[PDB]
RNA sequence: AUAAGGUGGGGUUAGUGA
C-alpha cells in the first residue's frame, strides 16, 4: 500500500517525518555533547608528545616565518609575543618534563597536557595530529597483521594464545619465550618465523621509543579519541536530523530559478552541516537564525554558479 | 570492407577503451568570453581541435606542426572532423541500474532473478533492505527486509550476517550468482512440473540462462558504472538570433548528472548521515535513467515551457527518431518542385520543364561543359557567367539536356507508378508541363497539385532511368494486365462523338473508295461527321508466321469510323472500330494492340489518338445547358400517388392497426419503388428522346443530349449521378446510421428546401470525415505489411517440384462472379493438363499459360488446373521464377531478381483509399444436379432429406462445369435428388431455419427413454392445438438432480430391439438437447425424415484483421482427429465434451460453451478438421488441421471477396506471396538427430535445410509444425534485428537482441539501404552474385 | 560563395464515386 510513490520528495518526507522538532534547550544539551567530543579529543591531543615536538617545531616555522602567524594558532582562552611567552615557556615546560623521564615523568606529562590544554590551533594541525596517530595505528595495525599472520597463519598458533598474552605488549619476547616455553608443537613452530616477527618487531620497539610510550597507552589515546569523535558525530547527525524541517521551510522560497527542488534541499543540507560546524551554544542564541545565513549561502551560491 | 553487424552488452572497460577522458565539470562554455573549458562538456583536450589544425590558444597555427600536442592546454592537432566521434566517459560513484533491463516488461533482471519487480523497486529506492549470502540464519540468501525487521536482524543476526540495499546489493547479489547450477537445476525442475504455467515460466528462465552464458557476456555488467558521454558536436550548441542560445536537452541532463555525481562525492567526503546520501543516490538513480529514457520513470522532467525534455530513447523511436526520420527518408540535393500544368502538344516520352529550374538544377554540368569549350577557364568565371546570364549558356544547357533523363514525383506515392521518368523540353515560363495520359497514373488532377523532380547524376543511373523508369516502359499495371495509359475523360468524349450517327445527314449513304476522300469530305464540309456511308477500306493481319496480308472489301460504316481508321496501325481487324467506342472498347482496343503488335505501335498509336481526340473534341463543341436537363413530367404524379400511399399506411397507424416498424418498413419500401419509377422514368425520357425523319416519316434513335453522351461514353458520372440531377435524389441516412423515412423529393435542377439541404450536409460531412480517418488507417496498413514482406526476392529459375494449389472458377452461390481464365492466366501449371477427352494430355506440366493456351482449355471447358504457387516453391531464401509466372507489366515470364514482395505490398495497398464506406433453394438456370458429402434418405413423401450439414448442392451444366453452389441443411426436404435434371427457375429444396430437425432415417417405434417430467424434460401442452408434447429443456434450466440424465429417443422396432444404425452395429438413440420439443408422443411408430423434436433459434479492418490473423469473437469449434464422440462432465465453467477416436487413443476432450448449438451427434463419426458447431472459422486450426493449401485458399477467397465486392482488381499472386511471408516460422515436434529443443521456434527454411542435410546423413532429421503469425509481430520474429528496429517497439527488440549477442549478415533490403550499399534486388543482385562468389 | 536555423504552437495546400 506503499503506492509506488515515484516522487522522491514524498518518501523523503516519510523519512524526515520520523524525527520531531527539538526545543532550543535540547540544542544546549546536544552542543554540550559536541563540546564533550572536541574537548575530549583535545585531551587526547594534549596527551601526545610528538604533537608538542612538532608544535614547537612549527612555532619555529612561525618565528622563522617558514609558517604564518595565523597558521599555527587561533587565539587562546585565559600577536606572536603571547606565543613567545607561551611557546618559549612551553619549551621550558617541555624540557623540564623531558629531563625527568627516568613515574613523576608521567605526572609532568599530565601537567604538560594541562598547560597545553589552554591552547587553540589552526585545524590543519588538527589534521596533522589525527593523521599522525592514524598512521600510528596503521603501523601498529600493520604489526598486528604481521605477527598475527606469521604466528597464527604460519606457526599454527591458537588465536586464544595470541590475543590473551600478545595483545597489548606486542614488543616483548614474553609471548615469544613464554609461548615457546609452553612446549606446544605450534610453539616449536614459532622458531620458524622468529626473524621476521622479532626483527620486524624491532621497528615496533622503535615506534615505542619514538613516542616514548607503550603501544597500549597510545591505543588508549587515539582509541579514546575515536570514542569522543564518534560521540561528537552522533551529536551532529542528531542535530541535523532535527533541523531538516527548517531547511525545507527556507527551501520553499527560491524554487523556480531554473533548477530542481531536491537539488535545493540537498544544497541546503550541506549548508546546515556547515552551520553545525560553525555554531557555538555559549553564545546564547537560537540556532536557526545563525543557520539561515549558511543556508542562503548554499542556495544562492549554487543557483548562482549553476545558471 | 565489412560483413555482418554484431551487438553485445557493454563491458565497463570496453567503455573505458572507447573514451579519451573523463568529464568533470558541469559547465560547457565561457559565456564571458566564448571559450570551451578544461574538462567540461565541450572540451578541447578531451575531444580535439575545435578549430582546424590549430590549438585552443593558437600555439600551432600551421599544417607543419601536425602530429604534436599543444602544451598551453594540451590538445592534439588534427581536423575538426575528429570532434564528431571521440567519445568520453564519466566515472559514477555509486552503481546504478540500467532501466531498460529493469523495465522492458518482461524484465531481464526480474525473471533473471525470479523475484517480483515490486521488490526490486523497493530495494532500488532504498525503502527496503535485502540480504546477500544468508547462510547461517533462519533466513534466506534472497529475502527482502524491512527496516524494523532489519532492526530485528540487527538485533539477532546483527553479527557477521550481511544484508544491503540498492544497486550495490543488486550488483553484488547478481554478481555472486552461479549460472550453471541454475541451468542444470532448472532443467531438472522442467522435468518435474506438470503445470504448463511452471513449464512456461521455467522455460523462459532456462532460455535466458542458457542463452546468457552462451553469449560471451557477464551478468554483472548490467549495472551501469561508467557512463559513455556523446561526442559534443552531435549535441551541438547553436545560437538563436541574438546573444541567446537554443540549448539541447542532452547537454542539460548531462549537466544535471555530473552535478549530481560531484555533490555525491563531496557528501561522501564529509561523512553525512545515511538519510542524505541515501536521498542523493536516489537522485542519481533518477538522474541516470532520466538521461536514458525520460518518461518511462513515473514522472518526467521539464526544463522550460513545462514540457518534458527529450532523452536518448525517443531520439531513436517514434515518427522523428533517426530510423524513419533521417535514415530511410533523407533530404536530397539536385531537386526542384513546383506546380503542374498540361501542355498537350508533347509526346509522351518527354515532359515540360521551366528554364529557370533547369538552369538551377544542372549547374555543375554547365561548369563542366563550359570548362570544356574554354569560354571561361577558371571556375569562378563560370560562377559569374551562370549568375549574370550571358546568352551563350542557353546553347549550353540547351545542349546538355539533349538526352539526360529526369524523374518526377507526386507526394502521395502509393504504388510504384508514382515515379516515372521523362526527357525535359525547355519551356518559357515557370510551371511544369506534363503529358495528359500520365495524369491518371499519377492520380494528379490539375486542381493545384505540386510535383517534385529529381536528377540522376551518374551514368549508370541514367541507364536505369531510360531502361526502366522511362514512361514508355510501364503501360500495364503491376496489379493486373490492364493498361494504365487508358485515355481519361474528354478524348473519349470526342471519339464517342466521332463514331456515332444521326439517322439522316449530309451525304447520307453515298459511296467512297478510301478514307482520304472521307477526310476531304469532312474538312470540305460536304457530308456530316455522324453519317453512314458504304466505303472501301483495306486491312492487314498476321495469321501466318507474323506475315501481314492485304485484303479488302466494301464495308458499310460511318464517316468518322473511316476517319480514325487511318490512325490504326497495320495489324488490326476492322471491327475494332465499327461501334460507338466507349471507354471500355478503346481500353481493350489498346490492350489487344499491345498483345498483337508489340510495344511501339501501341505507343505511337496512343499518342495519335490523343491528338485526334482533342482535335475532334474541340471541333465538336460539346456544351452543357440548363435546358439540357429534362424533368420527367410523370414525376409529380408518381410522388403524388406515393404520398397518398404513406397516407394510407399512416392512417393504418392512426387507428393503430399496424405497429411502428411495420409502417416504417412499408413506407420505406414504397418510397424505394416510386424512387425507381422516377429513375427509369428519366432514363426512358432521356436515352432515346431523339425522334426524327429519315428520308421518310419518323424514327427514334439515341439522344444527342450532352449529359447522356457524357455519361454514356463513360467520361464522368453515371446513371446514379444524373439520377441525382434530374430525378429525385436518394434516401439520405441519419446520424444514427439508420435511414430517414421521408426521402429528398426535390432535385438539384430545382431548389432544395431548407431541411433537405440540411439532411444532405449531414451526409456529406460524415462522408469526408470518414475519408480523413480512413486515409490515416490505410497508410498504416501498407506501412505495416511492406515490412513483413520486404525481403522476398525471385532468385532462382525452377524449383523442380510438383506441389501447388488448385484453381477453379469461383461461384458466390449464384452466378460465377470470377471466371476460370483470369485466375489461371499467366501461371505455370503444376501437373499436366489432362484433357477431358479421357487420358489425353492437353497441356504439358511446366508451361506458361498465355492467351492462346487459355483459349485452348477454354474451349475444352476444363474446370480445374493444379498450378505452381509461391507457397509451394521449394527455394531456400527465395522463390523460383517457374513458381511465380508473369510480370504483369512486362508481358512475359518474370525475370531473375525482381523483389516482388514490395510490389505485392503496394499492389494491395493502393486500393486502401478507394474501399467503400457508408427458406428454400431456388435455382435460376438449367443443368444437372450434383451433390457432395451427401448423407441422404428418402422420406415417406418421396422427397429427399439429408442428415449431413456438410452436403453441398451443385449445378453441373450440360458440359460438365459447375454453375451453382448451395448449402444443404441437416435434414432439408429436397424436391429433387442427385444426378437429376431440373429446369431453370425451380425450387428444389425446403427446410426450416426456425426448426433444427431431429429427424430419423428408419422405421419403427420411438420410446420415451429417460424423459422424466421435471428432471430432464417438461410438460408443456400446446395451448393452440391440444396435442401436448414433452419439451426437453437444456442444462441451465433443469435441476442438477436429473441433469446427468440424458433423455433419448432410441429407435426400436415392434419388439423393442435396438434398431441399429444402418451400416454399423450401434443403436440409433436420439438424445434430446435443449429446446427439443418431442411432439410425437410415446409408442408412436415413425416415418423417415420426420422431426421427433424441433429446435428453433466487414470493411477495411476486416482485411487488416485477416492479415493480423485474429482469433475471432467465438471460434467455430472443430474436430482435431477422426473418430466417435460422447459428452463430458456437467457445468465446470462450461459443460464438457468427450471425444473418442476409433483406432488410436482418445486424448482429446473439451469444455464447451453450450451457447454453441452443436452440429454433430454422439453416434456420428467424423474426420479431423470438421465442424462441431459453426461460427467463424479460426485460421490456426485450418493450418494445424486442414493444412497449408487450405488456409491460403481460405485467405485468398476471403479478401478476394472483399476487394471483388468493390470491383477493384488484384491478381492473386500478391496475397499468396505475402502469406508465404506470414507462415515462415515453424516449431519442433521431435528433435530426432536435430540439435534444436523440442519447445523451440525456428524458421522453416533453416530447419528444412537442417533435416534436409541430415537426410544426407544416415540419421533421421526432425519433425516440425508450422505456424502463422500476425504480420505486426511476425516482423518482430525476424533474424535481422535492424529490420524490426525500423518497425515498432525499437526498445524491446533492441534490448532483447542486445542481451542475445545476435549477429546479422544483412541478407535483405532495408538494412542494405540502412547501411548504404547496393540493394541486393535489381542490378545489385548481380553484384551480390559477385560478392557472394568471392567468399 | 558571410544568410543563416533548433524547439513548440497556430494557419493553410494537395490527396474516391459504388
Ligand atoms: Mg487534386
Ligand atoms: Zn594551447
Ligand atoms: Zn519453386
Amino acid at each position: 500500500e506503499i503506492g509506488r510513490t515515484t516522487d522522491p520528495v514524498r518518501m523523503y518526507m516519510r523519512e524526515m517525518g520520523t524525527v520531531e522538532l527539538l526545543t532550543r534547550e535540547g540544542e544546549i544539551d546536544i552542543a554540550k555533547r559536541i563540546e564533550d567530543g572536541i574537548n575530549q579529543v583535545q585531551c587526547s591531543v594534549a596527551e601526545y608528545p610528538e604533537a608538542i615536538t612538532y608544535l614547537l617545531e612549527q612555532y619555529d616555522r612561525v618565528e622563522a616565518e617558514e609558517a604564518r602567524l595565523s597558521d599555527l594558532i587561533t587565539g587562546f582562552v585565559d600577536d606572536p609575543e603571547l606565543a613567545r611567552e607561551k611557546f618559549a615557556e612551553l619549551r621550558a615546560q617541555y624540557v623540564v618534563t623531558r629531563d625527568t623521564i627516568k613515574a613523576t615523568a608521567q605526572e609532568e606529562i599530565l601537567k604538560l597536557s594541562e598547560v597545553f590544554k589552554q591552547f587553540r590551533l589552526v585545524p590543519k594541525q588538527f589534521d596533522y595530529l589525527v593523521n599522525s596517530m592514524r598512521v600510528m595505528m596503521d603501523r601498529v595495525r600493520t604489526q598486528e597483521r604481521l605477527i598475527m599472520k606469521l604466528c597464527v597463519e604460519q606457526c599454527k598458533m591458537p588465536k586464544k594464545n595470541f590475543i590473551t598474552l600478545f595483545t597489548g605488549n606486542e614488543t616483548s619476547d614474553t609471548w615469544f619465550n613464554a609461548a615457546i616455553a609452553m612446549n606446544k608443537p605450534w610453539s616449536e613452530k614459532l622458531h620458524d618465523v622468529s626473524e621476521e616477527v622479532h626483527r620486524a618487531l624491532q621497528k615496533l620497539q622503535q615506534i615505542e621509543e619514538e613516542t616514548g610510550l607503550t603501544i597500549e597507552q597510545v591505543k588508549d589515546i587515539n582509541r579514546r579519541m575515536s570514542i569522543g569523535e564518534a560521540k561528537a558525530r552522533r551529536a551532529k547527525k542528531e542535530m541535523v536530523e532535527a533541523n531538516l524541517r527548517l531547511v525545507i521551510s527556507i527551501a520553499k522560497k527560491y524554487t523556480n530559478r531554473g533548477l530542481q527542488f531536491l537539488d535545493l534541499i540537498q544544497e541546503g543540507n550541506i549548508g546546515l552541516m556547515k552551520a553545525v560546524d560553525k555554531f557555538e551554544y555559549r553564545r546564547g542564541y537560537k540556532f536557526s537564525t545563525y543557520a539561515t545565513w549558511w543556508i542562503r549561502q548554499a542556495i544562492t551560491r549554487s543557483i548562482a554558479d549553476q545558471a | 570492407e565489412f560483413d555482418a553487424i554484431k551487438i553485445a552488452l557493454a563491458s565497463p572497460d570496453m567503455i573505458r577503451s572507447w573514451s579519451f577522458g573523463e568529464v568533470k565539470k558541469p559547465e560547457t562554455i565561457n559565456y564571458r568570453t566564448f571559450k570551451p573549458e578544461r574538462d567540461g562538456l565541450f572540451c578541447a583536450r578531451i575531444f580535439g581541435p575545435v578549430k582546424d589544425y590549430e590549438c585552443l590558444c593558437g600555439k600551432y597555427k600551421r599544417l607543419k606542426h601536425r602530429g604534436v600536442i599543444c602544451e598551453k592546454c594540451g590538445v592534439e592537432v588534427t581536423q575538426t572532423k575528429v570532434r564528431r566521434e571521440r567519445m568520453g566517459h564519466i566515472e559514477l560513484a555509486s552503481p546504478t541500474a540500467h532501466i531498460w533491463f529493469l523495465k522492458s516488461l518482461p524484465s531481464r533482471i526480474g525473471l533473471l532473478l525470479d523475484m517480483p519487480l515490486r521488490d526490486i523497486e523497493r530495494v532500488l529506492y532504498f525503502e527496503s533492505y535485502v540480504v546477500i549470502e544468508g547462510g547461517m540464519t533462519n533466513l534466506e540468501r534472497q529475502q527482502i527486509l524491512t527496516e524494523e525487521q532489519y532492526l530485528d536482524a540487527l538485533e539477532e543476526f546483527g553479527d557477521e550476517f550481511d544484508a544491503k540495499m540498492g544497486a550495490e546489493a543488486i550488483q553484488a547479489l547478481l554478481k555472486s550468482m552461479d549460472l550453471e547450477q541454475e541451468c542444470e537445476q532448472l532443467r531438472e525442475e522442467l522435468n518435474e512440473t506438470n503445470s504448463e504455467t511452471k513449464r512456461k515460466k521455467l522455460t523462459k528462465r532456462i532460455k535466458l540462462l542458457e542463452a546468457f552464458v552462451q553469449s560471451g557476456n557477464k551478468p554483472e555488467w548490467m549495472i551501469l558504472t561508467v557512463l559513455p558521454v556523446l561526442p559534443p558536436d552531435l549535441r551541438p550548441l547553436v545560437p538563436l538570433d541574438g546573444g541567446r542560445f537554443a540549448t539541447s536537452d542532452l547537454n542539460d541532463l548531462y549537466r544535471r548528472v555530473i552535478n549530481r555525481n560531484n555533490r555525491l562525492k563531496r557528501l561522501l567526503d564529509l561523512a553525512a548521515p545515511d538519510i542524505i546520501v541515501r536521498n542523493e543516490k536516489r537522485m542519481l538513480q533518477e538522474a541516470v535513467d532520466a538521461l536514458l529514457d525520460n518518461g518511462r520513470r513515473g514522472r518526467a522532467i521539464t526544463g522550460s515551457n513545462k514540457r518534458p525534455l527529450k532523452s536518448l530513447a525517443d531520439m531513436i523511436k517514434g515518427k522523428q527518431g533517426r530510423f524513419r526520420q533521417n535514415l530511410l527518408g533523407k533530404r536530397v540535393d539536385y531537386s526542384g518542385r513546383s506546380v503542374i500544368t498540361v501542355g498537350p502538344y508533347l509526346r509522351l516520352h518527354q515532359c515540360g520543364l521551366p528554364k529557370k529550374m533547369a538552369l538551377e538544377l544542372f549547374k555543375p554540368f554547365i561548369y563542366g561543359k563550359l570548362e570544356l569549350r574554354g569560354l571561361a577557364t577558371t571556375i569562378k568565371a563560370a560562377k559569374k557567367m551562370v549568375e549574370r546570364e550571358e546568352a551563350v549558356v542557353w546553347d549550353i544547357l540547351d545542349e546538355v539536356i539533349r538526352e539526360h533523363p529526369v524523374l518526377l514525383n507526386r507526394a502521395p506515392t502509393l504504388h510504384r507508378l508514382g515515379i516515372q521518368a521523362f526527357e525535359p523540353v525547355l519551356i518559357e515560363g515557370k510551371a511544369i508541363q506534363l503529358h495528359p495520359l500520365v495524369c491518371a497514373a499519377y492520380n494528379a488532377d490539375f486542381d493545384g497539385d505540386q510535383m517534385a523532380v529529381h536528377v540522376p547524376l551518374t551514368l549508370e543511373a541514367q541507364l536505369e532511368a531510360r531502361a526502366l523508369m522511362m514512361s514508355t516502359n510501364n503501360i500495364l499495371s503491376p496489379a493486373n494486365g490492364e493498361p494504365i495509359i487508358v485515355p481519361s475523360q474528354d478524348v473519349v468524349l470526342g471519339l464517342y462523338y466521332m463514331t456515332r450517327d444521326c439517322v439522316n445527314a449530309k451525304g447520307e449513304g453515298m459511296v467512297l473508295t478510301g478514307p482520304k476522300e472521307a477526310e476531304r469530305l469532312y474538312r470540305s464540309g460536304l457530308a456530316s461527321l455522324h453519317a453512314r456511308v458504304k466505303v472501301r477500306i483495306t486491312e492487314y493481319e498476321k495469321d501466318a508466321n507474323g506475315e501481314l496480308v492485304a485484303k479488302t472489301s466494301l464495308k458499310d460504316t460511318t464517316v468518322g469510323r473511316a476517319i480514325l481508321w487511318m490512325i490504326v496501325p497495320k495489324g488490326l481487324p476492322y471491327s475494332i472500330v465499327n461501334q460507338a467506342l466507349g471507354k471500355k472498347a478503346i481500353s481493350k482496343m489498346l490492350n489487344t494492340c499491345y498483345r498483337i503488335l508489340g510495344l511501339k505501335p501501341t505507343v505511337i498509336f496512343a499518342d495519335q489518338i490523343m491528338y485526334t481526340g482533342f482535335a475532334y473534341a474541340a471541333r465538336s463543341g460539346a456544351s452543357v445547358g440548363i435546358d439540357d436537363m429534362v424533368i420527367p413530367e410523370k414525376k409529380h404524379e408518381i410522388i403524388s400517388e406515393a404520398e397518398a400511399e404513406v397516407a394510407e399506411i399512416q392512417e393504418q397507424f392512426q387507428s393503430g392497426l399496424v405497429t411502428a416498424g411495420e409502417r416504417y418498413n412499408k413506407v420505406i419500401d414504397i418510397w424505394a419503388a416510386a424512387n425507381d419509377r422516377v429513375s427509369k422514368a428519366m432514363m426512358d425520357n432521356l436515352q432515346t428522346e431523339t425522334v426524327i425523319n429519315r428520308d421518310g416519316q419518323e424514327e427514334k434513335q439515341v439522344s444527342f443530349n450532352s449529359i447522356y453522351m457524357m455519361a454514356d461514353s463513360g467520361a464522368r458520372g453515371s446513371a446514379a449521378q444524373i439520377r441525382q440531377l434530374a430525378g429525385m435524389r436518394g434516401l439520405m441516412a441519419k446520424p444514427d446510421g439508420s435511414i430517414i423515412e421521408t426521402p429528398i423529393t426535390a432535385n438539384f435542377r430545382e431548389g432544395l428546401n431548407v431541411l433537405q439541404y440540411f439532411i444532405s450536409t449531414h451526409g456529406a460531412r460524415k462522408g469526408l470525415a470518414d475519408t480523413a480517418l480512413k486515409t490515416a488507417n490505410s497508410g498504416y496498413l501498407t506501412r505495416r505489411l511492406v515490412d513483413v514482406a520486404q525481403d522476398l526476392v525471385v532468385t532462382e529459375d525452377d524449383c523442380g517440384t510438383h506441389e501447388g494449389i488448385m484453381m477453379t472458377p469461383v461461384i458466390e452461390g449464384g452466378d460465377v462472379k470470377e471466371p476460370l481464365r483470369d485466375r489461371v492466366l499467366g501461371r505455370v501449371t503444376a501437373e499436366d493438363v489432362l484433357k477431358p477427352g479421357t487420358a489425353d494430355i492437353l497441356v504439358p506440366r511446366n508451361t506458361l499459360l498465355h492467351e492462346q493456351w487459355c483459349d485452348l482449355l477454354e474451349e475444352n471447358s476444363v474446370d480445374a488446373v493444379k498450378v505452381r504457387s509461391v507457397v509451394s516453391c521449394d527455394t531456400d531464401f527465395g522463390v523460383c521464377a517457374h513458381c511465380y509466372g508473369r510480370d504483369l507489366a512486362r508481358g512475359h515470364i518474370i525475370n531473375k531478381g525482381e523483389a516482388i514482395g514490395v510490389i505485392a505490398a503496394q499492389s494491395i495497398g493502393e486500393p486502401g483509399t478507394q474501399l467503400t464506406m457508408r427458406s428454400s433453394i431456388q435455382v435460376k438456370n438449367k443443368g444437372s444436379i450434383k451433390l457432395s458429402n451427401v448423407k441422404s434418405v428418402v422420406n415417406s413423401s418421396g422427397k429427399l432429406v439429408i442428415t449431413s450439414r456438410n452436403t453441398e448442392l451443385k449445378l453441373i451444366d450440360e458440359f460438365g462445369r459447375t454453375k451453382e453452389s448451395y448449402k444443404v441443411p441437416y435434414g432439408a426436404v429436397l424436391a429433387k435428388g442427385d444426378g437429376e435434371q431440373v429446369a431453370g427457375g425451380e425450387t428444389v429444396a425446403n427446410w426450416d431455419p426456425h426448426t433444427m430437425p431431429v429427424i430419423t432415417e428408419v422405421s419403427g417405434f420411438v420410446r420415451f427413454t429417460d424423459m422424466i417430467d421435471g428432471q430432464t424434460i417438461t410438460r408443456q401442452t400446446d395451448e393452440l392445438t391440444g396435442l401436448s408434447s414433452l419439451v426437453v429443456l437444456d442444462s441451465a434450466e433443469r435441476t442438477a438432480g436429473g441433469k446427468d440424465l440424458r433423455p433419448a429417443l432410441k429407435i426400436v422396432d415392434a419388439q423393442g430391439n435396438d434398431v441399429l444404425i444402418p451400416g454399423t452395429d450401434m443403436p440409433a438413440q436420439y438424445f434430446l438437447p435443449g429446446k427439443a420439443i418431442v411432439q410425437l408422443e410415446d409408442g408412436v411408430q415413425i416415418s423417415s425424415g420426420d422431426t421427433l423434436a424441433r429446435i428453433p433459434q466487414g470493411g477495411l479492418p476486416r482485411v487488416a484483421d485477416l492479415f493480423e490473423a485474429r482469433r475471432p469473437k467465438e471460434p467455430a469449434i472443430l474436430a482435431e482427429i477422426s473418430g466417435i464422440v460422447s459428452f463430458g462432465k456437467e457445468t465446470k465453467g462450461k459443460r464438457r465434451l468427450v471425444i473418442t477416436p476409433v483406432d488410436g487413443s482418445d486424448p482429446y476432450e473439451e469444455m464447451i460453451p453450450k451457447w454453441r448449438q452443436l452440429n454433430v451427434f454422439e453416434g456420428e463419426r467424423v474426420e479431423r478438421g470438421d465442424v462441431i458447431s459453426d461460427g467463424p472459422e479460426a485460421p490456426h486450426d485450418i493450418l494445424r488441421l486442414r493444412g497449408v493449401h487450405a488456409v491460403t485458399r481460405y485467405i485468398v477467397n476471403e479478401v478476394q471477396d472483399v476487394y471483388r465486392l468493390q470491383g477493384v482488381k488484384i491478381n492473386d499472386k500478391h496475397i499468396e506471396v505475402i502469406v508465404r511471408q506470414m507462415l515462415r516460422k515453424a516449431t519442433i515436434v521431435n528433435a530426432g538427430s536435430s540439435d534444436f529443443l523440442e519447445g523451440e521456434q525456428v524458421e522453416y527454411s533453416r530447419v528444412k535445410i537442417a533435416n534436409r542435410e541430415l537426410e544426407a546423413n544416415g540419421k533421421v532429421g526432425a519433425t516440425y509444425s508450422r505456424d502463422l503469425l500476425g504480420i505486426t509481430k511476425a516482423s518482430l520474429a525476424t533474424e535481422s534485428f535492424i529490420s524490426a528496429a525500423s518497425f515498432q517497439e525499437t526498445t524491446r527488440v533492441l534490448t532483447e537482441a542486445a542481451v542475445a549477442g545476435k549477429r546479422d549478415e544483412l541478407r535483405g533490403l532495408k538494412e542494405n539501404v540502412i547501411v548504404g550499399r547496393l540493394i541486393p534486388a535489381g542490378t545489385g543482385y548481380a553484384y551480390h552474385q559477385d560478392r557472394m562468389r568471392r567468399r
